[PDB]
């Protein structure tokens, strides 16, 4: 028998017999999270290193097959993801010593104390102060304190870490015949072996790039805003051709813009839109928001909620009896188990967060009848976009005055409008150059065109071409900025988010035009469409099944990431921003300095 | 003459499983099909061949009832001319069957907490069964061409794997029971005239 068969066997022994395992480790997970005891972690790590253990052994009794005589490209996208070593490739030294690095840097991350001048006998963590001062304090010598002290003391403990981290990763990455760590993170992109949908590792990046460009012209303008209305704040530090500095942004890092709604509204005298006096007016509660949330989505034609979503979920805090973290999850766990996990509270925010979270179990609802391998998104940018997409439909006026909750007199003029643009294009825009200097430094650090001495240095002479931020503290090559941030110092890809704002504005322009929608697209909505409904649903289907291009090129009419439909959405901002700064300095030299 | 035990097959205290199914022979009785068919217990009723209506006024030579429990997605592979694991290697019905199908949810009764691994179910044969023929056989299948003794190892797997069934499964992973009804008429004297 050809090794064709062989191999669909193993396949489908394998799927019949790693489900359970899998619904094991989850619901002992599942448990520990909604109630927090010893026990709980013990049941927990238990079960996991079980299954673990399971994969690899499946792993090494798959590589047995060579994948050069399989034909069909299911089997062959299945055998290659099992047959992905892992960490297990290098030396049991090698591994001891890489395992503990990130297990102690995200331990040394996640317990940062610094401690004051002032107060020696009280330092403080980051988590719950050191992040309010820098988002809620306007002054500006303490806040340049509280990061200053902040990422010089990090950095110098972290960088000699991460210094070989780099070359170990790297080596673990090359093992498996790639060209760097950089290579390993990209693949996710790949498509080979289907004529005309083929996407090089390396072209993504020649598309991130020739994106970002048409990207500026918008940007540029917003960066002029955002910097004049900040001459009011801090009229002694400030340049008018120059760039922001870095502690007056909001976040520690800057990887938002949202806390400046404050210094940089376009018409303060008006209020924005929010509904949690109408709900507790109404006398709402978590049951009510969930029920609207299946709503939205059996309007558009998709299927309802299952009943043990109902029964076995927990939608409120249960009292402090029994504790619990209450990060906002949506959960799959296998054998049709579908939960969500969430304190929730009578807010507007947690009214959107609710259509995220069912976006979320609405995906993996759709992609459950495909093999157990096959699970997942078309990429690791779509799961966040499908869930984006449904905050953006249930957050605009009409479907707010449909539902209820304001008063249908509730009439919107050009103000309120520009007032919600600028609010969207801090959170959305702001975060985009930021996230493509990060990680084109970090592919270049990977692929060492960056030596290490002028490390730091190119750091920040991106950050000027870029983002157009200065540093107020002169930093040498003893300090180390990026690994201060959550996601580099943990090891996770973070390219995920750019094409994700990509994707998420394609599909909305999209659906939102199939739709029978008129006029700027930042008020269409999706309420009542099934038409756009099973557009949508010929995509979730799939999974990993087909190359990503194709998924896309069903939906959108196109095989590759634009941002059209992003410019588009943001057109009545850009036509105000060029009036307002008719007069001002448009872009910035990196002739200035702060100090 | 005799009501016949519905009794026995319908509420039993334990059920088989789908490779060894308990086929159980039911003569010289008269039945109440009335008592079946509304009952609105049974998620699936479902007669090929026969109308379900005109089911008491008519007689039949011999009548087997077939129990056993199967998964949630599984029921649709119990119906003439279709295909699936259960259908080829564990539960064949001829393209001609004449009688009925019946299945209806078991959770309060067949699932526990932690699971219940006791029915079991044969995943890979070597050819498919013509109909009503039953498989006991407990042999090592080779998926390839090396032998391996009666030992497991590599392309040599044991055929029989187990059902997992939680109280928190979905649908269609949740136990129902089946009981197939397989009606018989020929020229012979009669044995079930409801």
């Amino acid at each position: 028998s050809t090794i064709e068969e062989q191999a669909k066997t193993f396949l489908d022994k394998f799927n019949h017999e790693a489900e359970d395992l899998f619904y094991q480790s989850s619901l002992a997970s599942w448990n520990y999270n909604t109630n927090i005891t010893e026990e709980n972690v013990q049941n927990m790590n238990n079960a996991g290193d079980k299954w673990s253990a399971f994969l690899k052994e499946q792993s090494t009794l798959a590589q047995m097959y060579p994948l050069q005589e399989i034909q069909n490209l299911t089997v062959k996208l299945q055998l290659q993801a099992l047959q992905q070593n892992g960490s297990s490739v290098l030396s049991e030294d090698k591994s001891k010593r890489l395992n503990t690095i990130l297990n102690t840097m995200s331990t040394i991350y996640s317990t940062g104390k610094v401690c004051n001048p002032d107060n020696p006998q009280e330092c403080l963590l980051l988590e719950p102060g050191l992040n309010e001062i820098m988002a809620n304090s306007l002054d500006y010598n303490e806040r340049l304190w509280a990061w200053e002290s902040w990422r010089s003391e990090v950095g110098k403990q972290l960088r000699p870490l991460y210094e070989e981290y780099v070359v170990l990763k790297n080596e673990m990455a090359r093992a498996n015949h790639y060209e760097d760590y950089g290579d390993y993170w990209r693949g996710d992109y790949e498509v080979n072996g289907v004529d005309g949908y083929d996407y090089s590792r390396g072209q993504l990046i020649e598309d991130v790039e020739h994106t970002f460009e048409e990207i500026k012209p918008l940007y540029e303008h917003l960066h002029a805003y955002v910097r004049a209305k900040l001459m009011n704040a801090y009229p002694s530090y400030i340049s008018p051709i120059g760039c922001l500095p870095a502690h007056l942004l909001g976040d520690m890092w800057g990887r938002f813009w949202t806390n400046l709604y404050s210094l940089t509204v376009p018409f303060g005298q008006k209020p924005n839109i929010d509904v949690t006096d109408a709900m507790v007016d109404q006398a709402w509660d978590a049951q009510r928001i969930f029920k609207e949330a299946e709503k939205f989505f059996v309007s558009v034609g998709l299927p309802n909620m299952t009943q043990g979503f109902w029964e076995n979920s927990m939608l409120t805090d249960p009292g402090n009896v029994q504790k619990a973290v209450c990060h906002p999850t949506a959960w799959d766990l296998g054998k049709g188990d579908f939960r969500i996990l969430m304190c929730t509270k009578v807010t507007m925010d947690d009214f959107l967060t609710a259509h995220h979270e069912m976006g979320h179990i609405q995906y993996d609802m759709a992609y459950a009848a495909q093999p157990f391998l096959l699970r997942n998104g078309a990429n690791e940018g779509f799961h966040e976009a499908v869930g984006e997409i449904m905050s953006l439909s249930a957050a605009t006026p009409k479907h707010l005055k449909s539902i209820g909750l304001l008063s249908p007199d509730f009439q919107e003029d050009n103000e309120t409008e520009i007032n919600f643009l600028l609010k969207q294009a801090l959170t959305i825009v702001g975060t985009l150059p930021f996230t493509y200097m990060l990680e084109k430094w970090r592919w270049m650090v990977f692929k060492g065109e960056i030596p290490k001495d002028q490390w730091m240095k190119k750091w920040w002479e991106m950050k000027r071409e870029i983002v157009g931020v200065v540093e107020p503290v002169p930093h040498d090559e003893t300090y180390c900025d990026p690994a201060s941030l959550f996601h580099v110092s943990n090891d996770y890809s973070f390219i995920r988010y750019y094409t994700r704002t990509l994707y998420q504005f394609q599909f909305q322009e999209a659906l939102c035009q199939a739709a029978k929608h008129e006029g700027p697209l930042h008020k269409c909505d999706i309420s009542n469409s099934t038409e756009a409904g099973q557009k949508l649903f010929n995509m979730l289907r799939l999974g990993k099944s087909e190359p990503w291009t194709l998924a896309l090129e069903n939906v959108v009419g196109a095989k590759n990431m634009n941002v059209r439909p992003l410019l588009n959405y943001f057109e009545p901002l850009f036509t105000w921003l060029k009036d307002q700064n008719k007069n001002s300095f448009v872009g910035w030299s990196t002739d200035w300095s702060p100090y | 003459t005799n009501l016949c035990p519905f009794g026995e097959v319908f509420n039993a205290t334990t059920f088989a499983s789908v490779y060894a199914w308990n086929r159980k022979r039911i003569s010289n009785c008269v039945a109440d099909y009335s008592v079946l068919y509304n009952s609105t217990s049974f998620s699936t009723f479902k007669c090929y061949g026969v109308s379900p209506t005109k089911l008491n006024d008519l007689c039949f030579t011999n009548v087997y009832a077939d129990s056993f429990v199967v998964r949630g997605d599984e029921v649709r592979q119990i119906a003439p001319g279709q295909t699936g694991k259960i259908a080829d290697y564990n539960y064949k019905l001829p393209d001609d069957f004449t009688g009925c199908v019946i299945a209806w949810n078991s959770n309060n009764l067949d699932s526990k907490v932690g699971g219940n691994y006791n029915y079991l179910y044969r995943l890979f044969r070597k050819s498919n069964l013509k109909p009503f023929e039953r498989d006991i056989s407990t042999e090592i299948y080779q998926a390839g061409s090396t032998p391996c003794n009666g030992v497991e190892g590599f392309n040599c797997y044991f055929p029989l794997q187990s059902y997992g069934f939680h109280p928190t499964n979905g649908v269609g992973y949740q136990p129902y029971r089946v009981v197939v009804l397989s009606f018989e008429l020929l020229n012979a004297p009669a044995t079930v005239c409801g």
